[PDB]
This record gives C-alpha cells, sequence and structure tokens, in this order.
C-alpha cells in the first residue's frame, strides 16, 4: 500500500554484484523493521530484524536504518542466481508487521563457456507434440513468445550441476502442430548451432 | 507483598463561596492495594454519582486517585469524605473544613 | 533449539459457497503471538487477525473470515460460506509474547483458490522427452524434458525422481505455469522443468527417469457433472528410461 | 525547564470474577494524556488532553495494539509470578510496570526508566546505565537471566534514548499551550481565633502548574526545616495544583510571621503578611 | 508513544 513502499522490480543484478533494496515507510511510531525473502510460490522467510538507526550485517546481508528519512535499506552482498526472490519489507506499527509490496531480485548467473544451440527431442511415449530446446546460450540473452498461439515457449530458466561445477540456462518451445520446426521457433538467437543430420 | 495505610485530604476545587458551584474532592494516595472505598456524604449521607481520576502511582509504588463530584457549599451542610481500605481496622470518616 | 510452526492445509482448490478450515501450530514457545495475513499475488501480506495469548487484539474485520485460538498453540481461520474474493495464501505468523523481536516467522502458507465453476477443472497432463543425440555430442550432457499441460487451476508441484529417490542437481522448473491460451480468462496452463544429467548417465538403460506432478483439485464429493471422471487431487507421472547410443 | 514522559500500568488479577483489571495510563510532566482501562466498554486508548487527540487514527490503533499487548503480557506475569512466590490460586495480585523519560530545559535526553514491581515491592529494575537489571530478589534473578538472553535493555536503550524523547519533544510542540505554559498560584491568607491568645494563621498557594512548589513561613531566618506542618500537594481537578501551609501562634502580635511562596512561574519569589 | 519494543513477559 502507501504505509510501506518499495520499487517493485524486476530489478536486475549480475552475479557477485551487491544487490540494494530500498524501502520507505509512513507510520513515524515504527519502532523495529523486518526483511523477508520470499520464492516463488514459498511463504517468506525471515532474513533480518533490527530496531536502531545505522547498519546491522547478518552474513552477506547488511540492514540501514535511517529514522530521520524513514528509509530502510538492504543490501546484499556477493549476489547469487539462489537469491532472485521477492524481498519483502516490514515495518512494526504496534503489535504487528505491516508490509510492503516487495521487490523483485532477479540474478543473472555469470556463464564461462557458452555455446549456444537449439536441439529437438522426442518423447519416450507417442506424443503429439515436439520439443525444442534452446540451451548454453549467454545470460545477456533473452528469450520471448512466438507471434503463433499455437507455439508455447517458456521464460529462461538456469540449472546446476554442481557436479561439474557449471550453470547452465534453457528455454523450451513446443507445438503439436507438423509444421512447428526448431530452426524457427525462436526470435533474436544469438548465432547458435542448428543441427540436423 | 506490602500494604500501605492511605492518606487522606477533603477540599473543594475552588474558595468555597455559600451559594456558588464547585467540586467536592477527595484525594487518597501512598496505599496498596489499589482497591479501595471511598465516598463523598453530604450530612453523613452518601453523595451518589462520584467520579474519579485513572488510577497511577508513584515511584514507591503507592496508589492515588482522587474522587469528586460538583456541589454547591453553604453555612449548614455538612460535606465529609469516607475511605476504606484493608489496612484500616475501621472506615475513616475525614470532615471537610471550608478551611485547609 | 527447535521453535517451529507448520500450517495446513498447504493448498486447497474448493467452491464458492463452502466453508474453510485452516490449521496453524507452534513448538517451542508458550503464551505466543499468533496472526493471520493472506497474500494477493503481486502483493505483501496483509493482516486479518492479530491475536494475543487470551484472546484478539486487532479490530481488523474480515468480510467473511473468523478466526479461533482453542490452544494455547493452536491457531484456527475458518468461514461457513466462502466468497471467490477469497482466493488467496493464507499465512500464519506468531511472536513471543509481549512486544519484543522473538520470532516473527511464517508458517508455510495454505493456498486457496476459490472457484466459480467446477467444469473448468483438469488435472495436467505429463510426458517427458528424451535428450538429443546432437546435444550428447555436441556436449556431453544429456537434457530431458518434463511437460506438464492442460491443467487448471494454476498449480502444480513438479518434481524429478532418479532411480527411486528424488533429485535436485541439474533440475530447472519454469517458477510459473504458462497460459495455454492467453485471451481466455478460464485458459488452462502448462509447466515444463528441464533434468541435465551426463551423457553416461542417460547411456546407462540402469538409470530409469520419472517426472512426477502433484496435482491438487477437487474433493471425492464435490457436486460434478461432466462425464469425465471427477478431476481430484492426484500425482500424474510420466517415465523414460537410459538409451544406449 | 526540564519535562518527561510516563507511562504507568496496574494488572490485579481477581481470581473469581474474571480477567485482571487494567489499567494504563500515560503523562507528559504533571499532565495525564492518555488512559486505558480493561473494565470500560470502549476497548480504545482514549485521549485526556486536547493536543493529543490531533494524532490521527493511525496513531491510535497503533497505541490501542501495543496497550493491550502489554495487558496480555501482565496476565501471563501474574500467573508466572504465582509459580516464582510459590503462592496459590486464591488471593489477589499486582503488577506494575513504569517507565519514560527525562529531558533537560535543551529537550536533550537526561535519562530513562523501566522498573516492574510485584504485589507492592520491587520486582525488576533497569538502572540509570539502561544496560544492567537490579533484581530484587531470587524469582527476579530468573527473569533478569531470561531479559538478558533476549536483550531487553537494549531495546529498552532504543525506546528511551530515541523514541520516547522523540515523541515527548513532539507533544511538547503540539501541546505547547497546555505543556509548556506555567501557572502561577493565586495565594491569600485567612486567620481566626481557636480560643483565647491562639490563632492559626493559614497561608494558600492555588491553581498553579507545574506541581513543584515550596510553602515555608518565616519569623526570621529559617536555618532549617520549620515544624510547620505542611499539607502534601494536591491536584485541584482541573488541572491545576493547590497546597497550604497553617501555624498556631500568640494572638496578641501577628507581623511577627510572613508566608513564602517560590514557584516557576513566578520571577520574585513571593513574601506574604497580613493581619486579619 | 508507548514502547513497542522491550516489553517481555517475566
Amino acid at each position: 500500500k502507501q504505509e510501506v513502499e518499495q520499487n517493485s522490480g524486476p530489478l536486475s543484478v549480475p552475479e557477485g554484484a551487491i544487490a540494494s533494496l530500498n524501502c520507505t515507510y509512513s507510520f513515524l511510531g515504527s519502532q523495529s523493521f523486518f526483511w523477508y525473502r520470499q520464492y516463488s510460490g514459498k511463504s517468506p522467510e525471515l532474513i533480518m530484524f533490527t530496531y536502531r538507526e545505522g547498519d546491522k550485517e547478518d552474513g552477506r546481508f547488511t540492514a540501514q536504518l535511517n529514522k530521520a528519512s524513514q528509509h530502510v535499506s538492504l543490501l546484499i552482498r556477493d549476489s547469487q542466481p539462489s537469491d532472485s526472490a521477492t524481498y519483502l519489507c516490514a515495518v512494526n506499527d504496534g503489535g504487528r508487521l505491516t508490509f510492503g509490496d516487495g521487490t523483485t531480485l532477479t540474478v543473472k548467473p555469470n556463464i564461462q563457456n557458452p555455446d549456444p544451440a537449439v536441439y529437438q527431442l522426442r518423447d519416450s511415449k507417442s506424443s503429439d507434440k515436439s520439443v525444442c530446446l534452446f540451451t548454453d546460450f549467454d545470460s545477456q540473452t533473452n528469450v520471448s513468445q512466438s507471434k503463433d498461439s499455437d507455439v508455447y515457449i517458456t521464460d529462461k530458466c538456469v540449472l546446476d550441476m554442481r557436479s561439474m561445477d557449471f550453470k547452465s540456462n534453457s528455454a523450451v518451445a513446443w507445438s503439436n502442430k507438423s509444421d512447428f520446426a526448431c530452426a524457427n521457433a525462436f526470435n533474436n538467437s544469438i548465432i547458435p548451432e542448428d543441427t540436423f543430420f | 507483598m506490602i500494604q500501605r495505610t492511605p492518606k487522606i485530604q477533603v477540599y473543594s476545587r475552588h474558595p468555597a463561596e455559600n451559594g456558588k458551584s464547585n467540586f467536592l474532592n477527595c484525594y487518597v494516595s501512598g496505599f496498596h492495594p489499589s482497591d479501595i472505598e471511598v465516598d463523598l456524604l453530604k450530612n453523613g449521607e452518601r453523595i451518589e454519582k462520584v467520579e474519579h481520576s485513572d488510577l497511577s502511582f508513584s515511584k514507591d509504588w503507592s496508589f492515588y486517585l482522587l474522587y469528586y463530584t460538583e456541589f454547591t457549599p453553604t453555612e449548614k451542610d455538612e460535606y465529609a469524605c469516607r475511605v476504606n481500605h484493608v489496612t484500616l481496622s475501621q472506615p475513616k470518616i475525614v470532615k471537610w473544613d471550608r478551611d485547609m | 533449539m527447535s521453535q517451529t510452526i507448520h500450517q495446513w492445509p498447504a493448498t486447497l482448490v474448493q467452491p464458492v459457497g463452502s466453508p474453510l478450515s485452516l490449521e496453524c501450530t507452534v513448538e517451542g514457545t508458550s503464551n505466543p503471538n499468533l496472526y493471520w495475513y493472506r497474500q494477493a499475488a503481486g502483493r505483501g501480506p496483509q493482516l486479518l487477525f492479530y491475536w494475543g495469548p487470551f484472546g484478539q487484539i486487532s479490530s481488523e474485520v474480515p468480510q467473511n473470515l473468523s478466526a479461533s485460538r482453542p490452544q494455547d498453540r493452536q491457531f484456527i481461520l475458518s468461514s461457513k460460506k466462502l466468497l471467490l474474493s477469497d482466493s488467496g495464501f493464507y499465512l500464519c505468523a506468531w511472536s513471543e509474547t509481549g512486544l519484543g523481536m522473538g520470532g516473527w516467522q511464517f508458517g508455510e502458507g495454505s493456498r486457496l483458490t476459490v472457484l466459480e465453476d467446477l467444469k473448468n477443472v483438469f488435472p495436467p497432463e505429463v510426458a517427458v522427452f528424451e535428450p538429443s543425440e546432437a546435444e550428447i555430442s555436441h556436449t556431453q550432457k544429456a537434457t530431458l524434458v518434463c511437460l506438464a499441460t492442460g491443467f487448471y487451476p494454476d498449480h502444480v508441484e513438479l518434481s524429478w525422481w532418479v532411480n527411486g529417490k528424488e533429485v535436485h542437481s541439474g533440475v530447472c522448473t519454469d517458477p510459473q505455469p504458462l497460459k495455454e491460451q492467453p485471451a481466455l480468462n478460464d485458459s488452462r496452463y502448462a509447466l515444463s522443468s528441464r533434468l541435465r544429467v551426463s551423457a553416461t548417465f542417460w547411456q546407462d538403460p540402469r538409470n530409469h527417469f520419472r517426472c512426477q506432478v502433484q496435482f491438487y483439485g477437487l474433493s471425492e464429493n464435490d457436486e460434478w457433472t461432466q462425464d469425465r471422471a471427477k478431476p481430484v487431487t492426484q500425482i500424474v507421472s510420466a517415465e523414460a528410461w537410459g538409451r544406449a547410443d | 525547564g526540564s519535562h518527561s514522559m510516563r507511562y504507568f500500568f496496574t494488572s490485579v488479577s481477581r481470581p473469581g470474577r474474571g480477567e485482571p483489571r487494567f489499567i494504563a495510563v500515560g503523562y507528559v510532566d504533571d499532565t495525564q494524556f492518555v488512559r486505558f482501562d480493561s473494565d470500560a466498554a470502549s476497548q480504545r486508548m482514549e485521549p485526556r488532553a486536547p493536543w493529543i487527540e490531533q494524532e490521527g487514527p493511525e496513531y491510535w490503533d497503533g497505541e490501542t495494539r501495543k496497550v493491550k499487548a502489554h495487558s496480555q503480557t501482565h496476565r501471563v506475569d501474574l500467573g508466572t509470578l504465582r509459580g516464582y512466590y510459590n503462592q496459590s490460586e486464591a488471593g489477589s495480585h499486582t503488577v506494575q510496570r513504569m517507565y519514560g523519560c527525562d529531558v533537560g530545559s535543551d529537550w536533550r535526553f537526561l535519562r530513562g526508566y523501566h522498573q516492574y514491581a510485584y504485589d507492592g515491592k520491587d520486582y525488576i529494575a533497569l538502572k540509570e546505565d539502561l544496560r544492567s537489571w537490579t533484581a530484587a530478589d531470587m524469582a527476579a534473578q530468573t527473569t533478569k537471566h531470561k531479559w538478558e538472553a533476549a536483550h531487553v535493555a537494549e531495546q529498552l536503550r532504543a525506546y528511551l534514548e530515541g523514541t520516547c524523547v522523540e515523541w515527548l519533544r513532539r507533544y511538547l510542540e503540539n501541546g505547547k499551550e497546555t505543556l509548556q505554559r506555567t501557572d502561577a498560584p493565586k495565594t491569600h491568607m485567612t486567620h481566626h481565633a481557636v480560643s483565647d491568645h491562639e490563632a492559626t494563621l493559614r497561608c494558600w498557594a492555588l491553581s498553579f502548574y507545574p506541581a513543584e512548589i515550596t510553602l515555608t513561613w518565616q519569623r526570621d531566618g529559617e536555618d532549617q526545616t520549620q515544624d510547620t506542618e505542611l499539607v502534601e500537594t494536591r491536584p485541584a481537578g482541573d488541572g491545576t495544583f493547590q497546597k497550604w501551609a497553617a501555624v498556631v501562634v500568640p494572638s496578641g502580635q501577628e507581623q511577627r510571621y510572613t508566608c513564602h511562596v517560590q514557584h516557576e512561574g513566578l520571577p520574585k519569589p513571593l513574601t506574604l503578611r497580613w493581619e486579619p | 508513544e508507548l514502547a513497542g519494543i522491550g516489553i517481555l513477559t517475566v
């Protein structure tokens, strides 16, 4: 609402950078302050609380309070893709917590050695669908929807094969129509390899 | 535990002038526990609708309350404050005097 | 060592007019402050009820909801007859008795979806797509893709199982589903996830891959008129085995 | 001059009737500005001074929630303390708390307080340093250990030195017409014999604010506190205060005595003296 | 302004 104001985001921050989240409250009598982290589909989880001016650090997280300007900040040091989430600011306005609407943070993974490509996968079952997978592209490559309601294309998501110390971006596209082919499936690619017999 | 016996003063908000409106007060202080009976009497008759301040206390935790009601003093009516408390063996009556 | 808070049920899908009963339990503190908040998408949790150890403190008045605390560490949110408006993510929280810094933690939340018409409910069809040889050869890795399609309402919990045990490494599941037909208000949804393993692990026919999707739907006794089997809460899955080149 | 803000809380358990009676009252200097009574129909923090009614509904709502939270904590305490003092469920017991601010003539923080009492005696208090606890006995030790593990003093340090003064300053400004005023005492003196050769001269100080005031007699230089029994300062009821001192003396001469009054509202200390 | 922190059960 307007009692606790936070930019909505999405706020992008490169991996390894410091993410700074800001909050402004209007209730003069607010005596304690809190930060929560909320992942998609999850309940919020407490990050910190503070009841005094200045900074309060807990690991990579640093909360800052300035009552004069009724401003509360949160700095996240060494941002990682795993901290992508919505950060909620809350003010204690008398026996309870009142919340801002949060600012959504997206931390883009740093892909060391990319090799963008589009592959076509078939299913182990007999399905009328065929799936195209755009993977291993740089984190600066944005994927968009198709100019065709018959095809579907997901947003990019990051996977970590902890065993190879290897991170990786993906995007899936599919359509039950014969026409649909992996060569034309995407829009604004970055010169990936398009394999075929 | 500590119980403390109350101190009592009965008086008027303003200088008593025969025939002019005023308030009859009875200030009880320095007592504990807080349960206490205070009545304002008119010719030894309990005055109805008597109001009192919000319970509060001092550094030594002892309580104080002000009881009051509007009234009009005269040369023949007698006003007094009847106070009872667990620390007293008997209810105590303090009579109102135009002076003091 | 152990201050806990749990709520139940985790997810509910019910028709307009049905009753509601959400539960919240705490452990490791006594006489706590208990709170019910509701959160709408894109927004911060909004307070419903704030109860002290001996009764309600907030003078707040939700339209069609009521709270109760039949035990020190047990808190309940009810409704005799749900309104569409009542859809949301219900969150329970606690704080130490008094006014301090102890606690202020939320339970896992109860997602409630109230529906107008139940005939719009469909479980997801699930299909797994096996890696392409071109990927295996260009890189030395194999990516499987699981596709949960045609479901409504918009929540499912996808999960990957390799040889009986659930896996997390190399897994990337879309955070939110996409509307299969964006223009329709009652469009069905889709979701995808990828599971990436080394070409060696895929090429072993000994390895069994399974995509599992928990869906939350109607209850056995919900009113139903359609021809098809009732779309109750169920797990839908698809499987694939490793292939020798 | 100096000013202060104080909150007083009293909870009395009435085993048999129902929940405990809880009454909270807030003061700025000698002026009550808010109250809360668990038995009133209101069930809200209510104003007792015009200048506080200017605060919006957000403020009132917040104060109401906090005060009720205070009440319920005192309820839990009453049950805990019986246990600590191994007392039964039968008798009535009392819990009191008080905290607040003191600021100087410059409105800067001078000292803070946070004290707690059980059955009329000190149970635990926060010391002048705002970091140490004075626990009266063994039961109070249990409490001081739990309040130390949770850093209660540190929290109170933030409230007493920051919030309490910030709001004390705010209230002094918003209610300047009332709080920063100074009502000089109106005085008069009566006299009438009690017998032949006996007469009590009585001096008065009425309608004065603040309450701090000195009313002493003098034949000449006192040198020490005189035997004149002075009545305890009392509230008029209209926000002002009153106090009188009396002396019995030989009827004949009466110019031997002179009533002296000293108050902040008076630049020069008064010196009354008349023979009715 | 009541204390909104530092108030706990004994």
